[PDB]
């Protein structure tokens, strides 16, 4: 099984730098050319750039774009790929993806999860985490006031997917709010229980809330 | 450079039906030595990472549904998915690789079905958010279509700090719910009793109305 799994996006200021990484694991590494690609929100894909393969001595290519600026870098060791951004600016913000790529014989990028990237001045602030309790029943977790995105929801740790629905954040007035519905029998609950989890990674945020009647 | 375009930039099919894209690349992808068109096709679904479809522009991916088909050479590249189904729902982007790599802005698809009514909820403020100061009110406006919506918001009869979100659409019944939030000091919450969100659809001249009033809470 193949696993890109990509970490450091976070709040940055304009005018800094961030370092993302990207883990890989189930091919080999070296193998194997990889990019970089990223997408602002609600925009289409932007390739950055790539590092090749040992067979072709891991050189470098650039977008326009970000060439001068980005740096891609990879440890052969451990499998680790990296990019290294500075001067950024609003622009930038954006989720950033590692795709393998090229192998010498194939085109095509056979993707991470993304990690996403917020230049801003603003503060770290978490959210308020509010529950929303009033056949079949609608529950749900609003999820208020917090800067930077992502926040990430679950209800009852996963074992509910099914009836929910996690609303798009919207930014009002500097801080991003959002709401997760959940819908369930009504046999069910106040019966069994019913929980969301949220987190805000950004300020290592850990909220289980739990629905009460 | 190379320009990579894409044609439509949205669209919406019903299931069962045949949908078809475009890709158009500034200079010809066709690779004279290896004599394949450098020309991949990515699936991108609401909340996911990009999925790869197709390659050297008609070669599909292991796992891909045989739906989804790649045609065109050179400067001219077509998707189309026959039989589409409700989990098609996604932005398409093609993407070169004969120099460097560069996208295409995407198409977005979105899947058409027969117009269905908004299951309406309305909560109260908690009072773990009173206490601070603030009282939000949210209603959620569940599984209809089209996406096309009204809410009004009512307080002791009268129509008046709202925050209005929209889900991409279901990639199973192919509706949409929207989320509609109310926010108030709770000092001026504490001044009136009933609150009231009104939806209004197409599918039906009554709005659908859900209240709550603050005595009975
Ligand atoms: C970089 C100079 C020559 O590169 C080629 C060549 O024969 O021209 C092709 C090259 O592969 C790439 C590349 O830039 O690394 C990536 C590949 O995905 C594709 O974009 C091709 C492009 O279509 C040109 O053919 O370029 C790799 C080298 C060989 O590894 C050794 O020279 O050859
Ligand atoms: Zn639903
Ligand atoms: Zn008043």
């Amino acid at each position: 099984e193949v696993k890109l799994v990509e970490s450091g996006g976070g709040l940055v200021q304009s005018g800094g730098s961030l370092r993302l990484s990207c883990a890989t694991s189930g091919f080999t590494f070296t193998d194997y050319y990889m990019s970089w690609v990223r997408q602002p929100p609600g925009k289409a894909l932007e390739w950055l750039g790539f590092i090749r393969n040992k067979a072709n001595g891991y050189t470098t290519e650039y977008s326009p774009s970000v060439k001068g600026r980005f740096t891609i870098s990879r440890d052969n060791s451990q499998s680790i790929l990296y990019l290294q951004m500075n001067t950024l600016r609003a622009e930038d913000s954006a989720t950033y993806y590692c795709a393998r790529d090229h192998d010498g014989y194939y085109e095509r990028f056979s993707w991470g999860q993304g990690t996403l990237v917020t230049v801003s001045a603003a503060k770290t602030t978490p959210p308020s985490v509010y529950p929303l309790a009033p056949s079949m029943v609608t529950l749900g977790c609003l999820v208020k006031g917090y800067f930077p995105e992502p926040v990430t929801v679950t209800w009852n740790s996963g074992s509910l997917s099914s009836g929910v629905h996690t609303f798009p954040a919207v930014l009002q007035s500097d801080l991003y709010t959002l709401s997760s519905s959940v819908t369930v029998p009504s046999s069910t609950w106040p019966s069994e229980t019913v929980t969301c989890n949220v987190a805000h990674p950004a300020s290592s945020t850990k909220v289980d809330k739990k629905i009460v009647p | 450079d190379i320009v990579m375009s894409q044609s439509p930039s949205s669209l919406a099919v019903s299931a069962g039906e045949k949908v078809t894209m475009s890709c158009k690349s500034s200079q010809s992808l066709l690779n004279s030595r290896t004599r394949k068109n450098y020309l991949a096709w990515y699936q991108q679904k609401p909340g996911q990472s990009p999925k790869l479809l197709i390659y050297w522009a008609s070669t599909r991916e292991s796992g891909v549904p045989d739906r989804f088909t790649g045609s065109g050479s050179g400067t001219d590249f077509t998707l189309t998915i026959t039989s589409v189904q409700a989990e098609d729902l996604a932005v398409y982007y093609c993407k070169q690789s004969y120099n460097l790599r560069t996208f295409g802005g995407g198409t977005k698809l979105e899947i058409k079905r027969a117009d269905a009514a908004p299951t309406v909820s309305i909560f109260p403020p908690s009072s773990e958010q009173l206490t601070s100061g603030g009282a939000s009110v949210v209603c959620f406006l569940n599984n209809f279509y089209p996406k096309d919506i009204n809410v009004k918001w009512k307080i002791d009869g009268s129509e008046r700090g709202v925050l209005n979100s929209w889900t991409d659409q279901d990639s199973k019944d192919s509706t949409y719910s929207m989320s509609s939030t109310l926010t108030l000091t709770k000092d001026e919450y504490e001044r009136h009793n009933s609150y009231t969100c009104e939806a209004t659809h197409k599918t039906s001249t009554s709005p659908i109305v859900k209240s709550f009033n603050r005595n009975e809470c």
